[PDB]
């Protein structure tokens, strides 16, 4: 994730990655990504169906579309 | 310290301490919590398990700071320094408001005075309004109302701004800051700090960013710290040149500066800062500061006030140089020269 | 069959007590022989000095053991230990794991909660 | 909690109905209520209001059967006993029964816990 | 699409439709209408299709998003039942307590849902009263 | 849509009525007493073979289960290798269980093929804490990773093995989770630190702590003693009468 | 390796064929070799797959087919006259796999035995549908919604009031499925 | 000195602001008894705790006596960290990692030799028995020579 | 115990018992070719134990993040050039407790983590479980849920087989066929979430029989879907079989001996690659399969590329087996007809007292298992998966262990791909077809 360039971003699938799912209780899992890296949208389901992810996806490109990035210069 | 806090306001704080699904009892508003110091605030707020609103401008660079935190404790705001609803809607469930708002250089819509002086207002001002307990209020070293360098002046009158409205204040002055990308270290093992008006000989007592996240730490947790006014400096006086030789012999590279005359820098670096969106290092005030020396006032609690000893300079380079060691030096072991 | 890595070292019993005298040495000459060449493969910032105190502390938590089959599974975790170390199977964050950088009375733990 | 979309427990009912209910105002406040719509928040419809306003069903037989009405998508089939002079309610859905006998009574009682007619 | 399909479907919705279908579905779909949404939402049907697109939808909004399917037609444009909306007789019992408007998918707005804890405390402590000395 | 000329639709044709459904009441047990004898002749013959290590032999349904003593673990696998009638060639597998009741807490026990004779057998020995077991490496390549997962989830040595080392846990980890004293969550959580910029290690806290429902278990007993179905011939005489 | 008994009736290989007992013909061998044949039948094979109808639907504007049963997010359902179904039995939090229910129960004001407490962790959940399999009265119940991705992890812990909401917007397909669904349970 | 609690005991990864000060832990010295606890790889916590063993006596609300046939062994809630509210939800957070298990054993020797073994400390109480009394149907109908001293009901 | 606190007789040793071979016959310093100077100490000047303990081969980590690694794998490779002198696969980065877990829950509540195991063959792996606690209940599931279990698992196989040798074609450079066969699986994960409600994660079969009767319209799709299929097989036959590039990736790749692979405990085609005739449904019938008639694919050259052919040769017989189910569906009941065990109709436990006690019981309680301990083995798709259960008597095991196929067959990489080179390591991972839900578990 470091290894990644900016911008970049962070999807999380499926229960494991989100809190731990099935695994929580575990003594080798962690308990959701999010305490390892920052996420920016999460997709219920174990598994999400593939159209859930999608879902996500296009969640996440609505987040781009409603990013500003030379207007937040332009505020500072 | 102990399992009770009691705060100023008289309300108690009933804790259980370790680790980030516990309960340090404690609502906190970090404003200015996105730059370097910040983070170090913050995740030694969060992982205790306190609840910590984290006002922010841009959306994306905000978002290494929920990972410090469990579920609901980091609380995002988005909000404007000229906007005080968003910042009265911001310290008003809190305990403990800390001003870290700063910026060095001048922007097209702020002053050192507009982000320093009206920026603190505000924010003390909402503090007063809203009845919070405890506000540590970050100032630099150096700062003084009669100044002459903008950055020294402004936030110098910032002060007593803060104590005539919220006499309890905790004035926090670092000296400059080394770390994890510091613009200390980093910026001595940069290739873009060429320029230069003075030898590199300007003195000061760097301290370490971590130890100044710990020190705000326990002026929350040290109730008579409030009121009161810390220098925050590090062990020893180096110059930028003493500095700047430790980072060479650490990255094994000999950097090289070319130094001008302040009245043909100084226009310059007004005109780059005036002409290019990014942080450049260069403006008319950072050079009036390169040619300052850094006082350490006297009156002043210390990090001896605290019970910290601070870490020296040079024990650090290793570990934060390292990424800038060329291939054929990096597997070499610490310089401890 | 499969090769054994590099730092493989077959499980055997400790004959006498000799035996196990011999390679409680062996083990603890190994490990502080190394300790140099640990502190640049995990770009450890502290000083060699240092690792080898904590190695010696490791060694001495199991000084008073008088039991062959008891030094036998400590001499065999050692030898994992090491070569797991070695062949830069963990990665700096398990290293520093390694390096911690209660309540000293009765009245400081109660003051505090337990602990 | 300055809208009533964040004080009112149920949009049909202001006050909790539960021994440990959290009112709403109690929990709808703090710093993760700061840049939020209160009326697009879930607030569900208060049940011990609604079935309140369903009227009795009258019978004569002593004893009656209540399976939730859904057939199988009901609730498992029970029996109400109708002696007291008081409306019988069914323990999983709620739905009331009196008894014909005690007509003339209930319609006397200065109120009721469900609509006699 | 192919060109018999497309100019036949083109042919039939017009040219100003079809820069239009360009700049949503980017296909050139032509059908019946089924229904519409509670949200504006319009549906067709073309049992002549590629199985598994006989059924679309055409959605209201501009910043169109899957959420903003009324849920009974959500499970006819998932092919979970056959008679639309329209004919389906469970669209017609009267819930007062139903959600009159369109309650969408409502995170990254200040609407995001916000959980919290529905009950009261487990543990009391006493209110002191200092009883005169 | 142009259908086939010769694909009708198969819902379109009428399904003839099955209407009583008669279905005879069958015990599992019994299609393996046809075999009984001759599973306990054969655990019997080992017995006999290797008395020095054998301890006992059971016989379940179609399983037949050696027990023999931790020395013995080389020459009883050695005889279930190599032997003519015990052309056991694949160790299906190796694991342990944990009985704390028992001095001896680990029931090492190995799983065998014989697809010569279309056999299985099952072989337990006993190992605990300091313990260690003969490894079979050198008889079943297949074993080197098996007896690693025993080592690693129990924490058995295997005495031999060549490269005996963690296989499922995580690097630096410390202690054996299957062991019925180590709790379900461990005692250690990671997470990745803001202040040290790395993965760091801390003592376990949960937000929802595991709520164990074993106290519901039934206050009745529910399966009983079960039935006797070894064969005759195991079983001693009985004094006719008079 | 074989079974036992008699060996497997030609199981033993017959000898190797010699490079002059190969019955092809040289010009058709150096043919195949020079003129890449095979794999110019693999190279037309995907000129006809060219020519077919591709199987892409065009999400979300057209949607894959999901079941009755299909096992979505979860809602709490009400009886017809609005009253809650849930009594509190806590049958579901007993025999979830995830541990990822919490319920906490009284008397209600009017002595009715429903949840105070009403909490799904939908970040445990492992979607099984086991809760609303053990039900004794359909209140838990998994919507076919499979499009509730959010933006945080807290909005993924429903709350009662979050569940009932759903069960209130969803109620209309919930019915649809049981009915659809209930002769097989 | 006379079991006391040592506050030179180092401490390991595990231990947390709720460990308790141990009295004692297993070096590997000690006579007859295996070490388990020293190279087991739990924390130093485990040998600052008491376990209790016992046999758990029938509920109240049942006659079924299978839960009560074996030895059960269970750690002690301590003071701190057992249980707390989680802010967000209402959630029982929990830092006792042993607050979940239980180890059952066939005798009480059994029970004790584990928890020597392992390094516990270990409190045992023994089962209340049943005292024994003959119960006859006819008791419900003995003549009364004098006042009945109280009217049976059945 | 006690004893071992001093010295005392030494534990006997595989090295104790070894004996010297016979000189009069012996014949060659090496019947292996796997060990035929294609490994460590084959060139430098002194062995890697003294003097050698300070230099290093050309050691790369190929995975976790890797697409070869098809997943979690941390592959430490000894490199010798572009030659693989020592593979070290680092395993349990998808371990997760699995077996641990277990322990904590009731017998039904255990049945979905097979789902999770090798999770391509969901309803293949819930068989395995199914039939293991089903043997310990001493109960026989009625005709319906074994001929539906027989013909979900041969759905299961062709789609294990889709992912598993597209999966290995595409890790080689074949692109198109991966993506013509997931237009397959897509279909068969529509009799998935019409039977159960999830396209990926059933929790259908269960001890018992299965969870719900399967829809009236579903056999007539499945043999739809049937007629079709052989179609789809003989299309991804034509880009492969004869390709010359695809012969030369694959032949003479990752021998393994008939005699070696059963000391590797291989099974399934890693087996039945080298020659031996074994099958896990022909030896041990389970479920229907002994009422239906299917070939069994054997190799001959123990190399990638028969392995290949015995796969391709699986999908003509899942789909033989497939057609037989169908046309031999029984009616009846799909679950043991005993409410003690197996959960009674929502329709029986809203009417009828015993009912409604048993379902609550059951989802509570759970059922209780009789004592004792039990290997169930079944063909998975990936080889003999084997599942060890050890039971107290009550409602929650005491044991679960998961004998996985790919556990047994990643364990003797270094063993067949010693001495090729670093492509031929990504075509005997393929090969192999390996999930790492299973190995770890
Ligand atoms: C394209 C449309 C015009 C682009 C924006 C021009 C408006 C403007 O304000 O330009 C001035 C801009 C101010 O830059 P500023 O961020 O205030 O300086 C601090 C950085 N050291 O300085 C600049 O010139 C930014 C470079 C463009
Ligand atoms: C025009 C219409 C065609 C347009 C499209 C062209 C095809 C495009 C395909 C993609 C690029 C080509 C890919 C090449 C793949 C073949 C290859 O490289 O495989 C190597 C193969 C190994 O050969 P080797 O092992 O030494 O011998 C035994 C082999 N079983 O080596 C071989 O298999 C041999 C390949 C032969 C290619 C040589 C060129 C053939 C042209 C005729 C040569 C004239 C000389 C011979 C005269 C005829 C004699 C009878
Ligand atoms: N670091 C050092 O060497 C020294 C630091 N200090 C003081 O310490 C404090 C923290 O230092 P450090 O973290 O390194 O500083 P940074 O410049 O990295 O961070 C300053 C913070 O102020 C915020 N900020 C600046 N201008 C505005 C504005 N107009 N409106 C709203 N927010 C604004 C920034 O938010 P955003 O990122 O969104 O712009 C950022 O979070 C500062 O006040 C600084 O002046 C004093 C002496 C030495
Ligand atoms: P002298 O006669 O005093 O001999 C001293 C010794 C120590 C030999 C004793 O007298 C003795 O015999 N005591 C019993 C043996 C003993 O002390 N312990 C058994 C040896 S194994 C052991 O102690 C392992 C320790 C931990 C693992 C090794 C240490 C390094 C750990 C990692 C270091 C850093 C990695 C990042
Ligand atoms: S099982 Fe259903 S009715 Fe019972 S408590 Fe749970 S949700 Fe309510
Ligand atoms: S479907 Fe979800 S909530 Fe229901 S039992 Fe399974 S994991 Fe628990
Ligand atoms: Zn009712």
């Amino acid at each position: 994730y470091d290894q990644m360039p900016d911008p970049r971003w962070v999807i999380s699938m499926g229960s494991c990655a989100n809190g731990g799912g099935y695994y929580h209780y575990s003594y080798s899992v962690v308990r959701g990504c999010d305490r390892i890296v920052p996420v920016d949208v999460y997709v219920p389901g174990c598994p999400p169906t593939s159209e859930a992810l999608m879902y996500g996806i296009f969640q996440l490109q609505r987040k781009m579309r409603n990013t500003k990035i030379t207007r937040m210069w332009y505020r500072k | 310290i102990s399992d009770i806090h009691i705060t100023r306001t008289g309300k108690p704080l009933i804790r259980i301490q370790g680790g980030r699904s516990s309960l340090g009892e404690h609502t906190a508003t970090v404003f200015g919590a996105t730059g370097q110091l910040g983070r170090y605030i913050v995740n030694r707020l969060a992982r205790q398990g306190c609840t910590v609103i984290v006002p922010y401008r841009e959306e994306m660079a905000k978002r290494h700071l929920k990972v410090s935190g469990d579920l609901g404790r980091v609380i995002f705001m988005e909000f404007d320094l000229r906007n005080t609803q968003s910042i009265e809607e911001s310290v008003r469930h809190s305990d403990v408001v800390y001003n870290l708002i700063g910026r060095d250089y001048p922007t097209k819509n702020f002053s050192l005075a507009d982000v320093h002086i009206e920026g603190t207002e505000r924010i003390v001002e909402a503090v007063a309004k809203y009845d919070v307990d405890r506000f540590i209020q970050v100032s630099t070293y150096n700062a003084n109302p009669d100044s002459t360098c903008e950055f020294f002046r402004t936030k110098g009158i910032a002060e007593k701004v803060a104590r005539h409205v919220f006499p309890e204040t905790t004035i926090v002055r670092p000296a400059p800051m080394f770390g994890f990308e510091d613009r200390l270290l980093l910026k001595l093992a940069s290739v873009t700090n060429l320029f230069t008006s003075n030898h590199m000989r300007e003195k000061f007592w760097p301290v370490h960013v971590n130890e100044v996240g710990e020190a705000l730490e326990r002026m929350l947790y040290d109730d008579s710290t409030a009121g009161q006014t810390f220098e925050l400096y590090g062990p020893r006086q180096y110059s930028m040149a003493q500095i700047a030789e430790l980072v060479d012999r650490e990255i094994y590279k000999k950097r090289r500066h070319i130094n001008l005359p302040k009245p043909i820098l100084q226009p310059l670096a007004e005109l780059i800062n005036r002409v290019l969106w990014w942080d450049t290092g260069l403006s008319r005030d950072q050079v009036e500061r390169e040619f300052h020396d850094q006082v350490i006032d006297p009156t002043a609690k210390t990090f001896k006030d605290l019970g910290m000893e601070p870490t020296d300079i040079s024990k650090w380079t290793y570990h934060y140089l390292l990424p800038y060691r060329p291939s054929t030096y990096y597997d070499l072991p610490p310089s401890t020269e | 069959a499969v090769q054994p890595t590099k730092f493989a070292v077959t499980v055997r019993q400790s004959r006498n007590w000799a035996d196990a005298k011999q390679r409680v040495i062996a083990a603890y000459r190994a490990w502080i022989r190394a300790a140099p060449e640990i502190q640049t493969m995990y770009s450890i910032p502290f000083p060699v000095s240092h690792i080898r105190t904590r190695i010696r502390q490791e060694f001495e938590r199991h000084r008073y053991v008088n039991k062959l089959n008891v030094v036998d599974v400590l001499l065999q975790q050692s030898n994992a230990d090491f070569q797991e170390t070695m062949n830069f199977w963990r990665q700096q964050s398990h290293v520093m794991a390694f390096f911690k950088e209660l309540p000293s009375n009765f009245i400081t733990g109660f003051l505090e909660g337990r602990n | 909690g300055r809208p009533a979309s964040a004080v009112m427990q149920a949009p049909n009912r202001a006050e909790v109905w539960s021994r440990s209910q959290r009112p709403r105002s109690e929990a709808m406040a703090g710093p993760r209520f700061e840049q939020t719509d209160f009326d697009a928040q879930p607030r569900p419809w208060a049940a011990i209001e609604l079935i309140h306003k369903q009227p009795v069903r009258w019978t004569h037989d002593r004893i009656v059967a209540c399976d939730g009405g859904g057939g199988p998508h009901g609730h498992p089939k029970i029996y109400i006993n109708t002696d007291k002079p008081e409306i019988a309610t069914c323990n999983y859905c709620g739905l009331p029964f009196a008894n014909e006998h005690h007509r003339k009574y209930l319609e006397s009682l200065p109120q009721t816990s469900y609509p006699l007619n | 699409s192919y060109p018999t399909r497309t100019l036949a479907n083109l042919r039939k919705i017009g040219l100003k439709e079809y820069f239009r279908q360009l700049l949503y579905i980017g296909d050139t779909k032509y059908g019946e209408l089924v229904g519409v949404d509670k949200f504006g939402n319009k549906f067709y049907e073309n049992k002549e299709e590629l199985p598994l697109r006989t059924r679309w939808v055409d959605y209201a909004k501009h910043d169109y998003d899957a959420a903003h399917i009324e849920p009974m037609w959500h499970a006819w444009i998932s092919y979970q039942v056959d008679t639309p909306p329209t004919r389906e007789p469970l669209t017609q019992i009267e819930r007062p307590w139903a959600p009159k408007e369109h309650v969408p998918n409502r995170s990254f707005t200040r609407g995001a849902y916000k959980p919290y804890n529905t009950t009261q405390p487990k543990i009391q402590s006493w209110e002191p009263k200092a009883a005169p000395r | 849509v142009a259908l086939p000329k010769d694909a009708p639709n198969p819902r379109a044709i009428p399904r003839e009525p099955v209407g009583e459904i008669k279905q005879a009441l069958v015990n599992p047990a019994d299609k393996y007493q046809s075999k009984a004898d001759n599973l306990h002749k054969y655990g019997a013959w080992l017995m006999s073979c290797l008395p020095k290590y054998i301890q006992q032999f059971s016989v379940w349904k179609d399983e037949l289960t050696i027990y023999i003593c931790p020395t013995g673990v080389i020459p009883v696998f050695s005889f279930l290798k190599y032997n003519t009638n015990a052309e056991f060639t694949q160790v299906s597998d190796i694991t342990a269980v944990d009985f704390p009741t028992r001095e001896m807490r680990f029931e090492i026990v190995y799983n065998l093929l014989s697809v010569r004779h279309n056999a299985r057998i099952r072989v337990k020995t006993y190992a605990d804490e300091v313990t260690p077991v003969p490894s079979i490496t050198s008889l079943y390549m297949g074993a080197n990773w098996y007896e690693r997962e025993v080592y690693d989830m129990f924490g058995v040595l295997f005495v031999g093995h060549p490269d005996l080392r963690r296989i499922m846990t995580d690097y630096g980890f410390e202690g054996h989770p299957l062991r019925k004293d180590f709790p379900l969550t461990g005692y250690t959580e990671i997470r990745y630190d803001e202040e040290k910029k790395r993965i760091v290690v801390e003592p376990l806290e949960l937000t929802q702590a595991f709520r164990n429902f074993e106290g519901g278990s039934s206050a009745w007993d529910q399966v009983g003693p079960g039935i006797d179905r070894t064969p005759d011939t195991f079983k001693l005489p009985t004094p006719k009468p008079e | 390796a074989t079974p036992a008994g008699p060996p497997p009736k030609n199981f033993r290989l017959p000898p190797p064929k010699n490079w002059d007992e190969e019955s092809e013909s040289t010009i058709d061998k150096v043919g195949k070799y020079f003129l890449m044949t095979e794999m110019l039948r693999g190279m037309y094979v995907l000129l006809e797959q060219f020519f077919r109808p591709p199987y892409t639907i065009y999400y979300p504007f057209e949607k894959g087919p999901i079941s009755p049963r299909f096992r979505g997010e979860h809602a709490l359902r009400r009886y017809p006259s609005g009253e809650e179904r849930c009594i509190a039995c806590k049958l579901c939090e007993a025999v979830c796999p995830a541990q990822a229910i919490t319920i906490e129960a009284e008397e209600r004001a009017d002595g009715s035995r429903r949840t105070t407490r009403y909490d799904i962790d939908m970040t445990k959940c492992i979607y099984c549908g086991f809760c609303q399999e053990s039900c004794p009265v359909d209140a838990i119940v998994e919507s076919p919604n499979a499009e509730y991705a959010t933006e945080t992890r807290e909005e993924l812990l429903y709350n009662k009031e979050k569940l009932l909401a759903n069960g209130d917007k969803w109620e209309p397909e919930l019915a649809a499925a049981i009915r659809a669904d209930a002769p097989y349970r | 000195p006379r079991n006391a609690p040592d506050y030179n005991v180092p401490i390991d990864i595990a231990t947390s602001t709720f460990t308790p000060v141990p009295k004692n832990v297993q070096d590997g010295s000690e006579e007859n008894v295996v070490p388990a606890g020293l190279i087991s790889g739990a924390p130093m916590e485990l040998q600052a705790r008491t376990v209790r063993i016992y046999k758990p006596a029938k509920p109240a609300t049942q006659s079924g006596e299978k839960n009560t046939q074996l030895w059960r062994m269970d750690w002690d809630v301590l003071g701190k960290g057992h249980r707390w509210e989680n802010p967000l939800m209402g959630w029982q957070s929990s830092a006792d990692f042993m607050q979940g298990t239980h180890l059952t054993f066939k005798t009480k020797e059994d029970a004790i030799a584990f928890a020597e073994k392992q390094g516990y400390e270990y409190f045992v109480q023994e089962p209340n028995e049943r005292h024994f009394r003959p119960k006859a149907y006819a008791n419900n109908f003995l003549y009364s020579p004098g006042k009945l001293k109280h009217i049976r009901t059945k | 115990p006690q004893d071992g606190f001093q010295g005392t007789r030494l534990i006997p040793t595989g090295a104790d018992f070894q004996s010297p071979p016979d000189p009069f016959i012996d014949e060659g310093a090496r019947d292996n070719a796997a060990n035929y100077g294609v490994q460590k100490s084959r060139s430098g000047v002194d062995e890697d134990s003294v003097e050698g303990r300070k230099v290093r081969h050309y050691t790369v980590n190929f995975g976790p993040q890797h697409p070869a690694a098809h997943g979690v794998l941390r592959l430490i490779l000894e490199l010798n050039g572009e030659e693989i002198v020592r593979a070290d696969p680092h395993v349990g980065l998808l371990h997760r407790g699995t077996e641990k877990l277990c322990e904590y829950k009731t017998y039904m509540q255990a049945l979905p983590y097979f789902d999770r195991l090798d999770y391509v063959s969901m309803m293949t792996n819930e068989q395995v479980f199914s039939l293991a606690v089903e043997k310990l209940l001493n109960i026989e599931i009625p005709p319906r849920a074994k001929f539906i279990r027989t013909m979900f698992g041969e759905i299961t196989r062709i789609l294990n087989h889709l992912m598993s040798v597209l999966s290995h074609a595409m890790d080689v450079g074949a692109l198109t066929p991966f993506l013509w066969g997931f237009e397959e699986r897509e279909k068969l994960m529509e009799f998935y979430e019409r039977v159960s409600g999830a396209r990926l994660h059933a929790a259908y079969v269960r001890p018992g029989g299965v969870h719900q009767d399967i829809p009236v319209g579903l056999l007539d799709d499945i043999y739809q879907w049937a007629t079709q299929f052989g179609d789809r097989i003989d299309e991804t036959e034509e880009m492969l079989t004869d390709n010359r590039i695809w012969i030369n990736r694959l032949k003479g790749v990752g021998v393994v001996s008939a005699a070696d692979a059963l000391n590797l405990s291989f099974t399934g085609v890693m087996l039945r690659g080298s020659g031996v005739p074994w099958d896990v449904r022909k030896s041990s019938p389970y479920d229907a399969y002994d009422q239906v008639e299917f070939d069994v694919p054997v190799g001959i050259n123990g190399d990638c590329y028969d392995r290949y052919l015995c796969r391709m040769e699986e999908f003509r017989q899942s789909l033989r087996i497939i057609h037989q189910c169908l046309n031999k569906m029984p009616a009846g009941p799909v679950r043991y007809e005993d409410y003690k065990i197996t959960p009674p109709p929502r329709a029986a436990m809203k009417e009828n007292m015993e009912a409604l006690i048993h379902h609550f019981l059951l989802f509570t309680k759970g059922y209780a298992v009789p004592p004792g301990d039990t290997y169930t083995a079944i063909e998975a798709p990936k080889g003999e998966m084997g599942v060890y259960v050890v039971s107290d008597g009550s409602e929650r095991p005491y044991r679960v262990h998961i004998r996985a196929p790919g556990f047994a067959h990643l364990s003797g990489f270094d063993h067949i791909t010693r001495g090729h080179l670093l492509a031929d390591a990504v075509a005997v991972i393929g090969t192999m077809d390996l999930v790492f839900g299973e190995v770890d578990r």
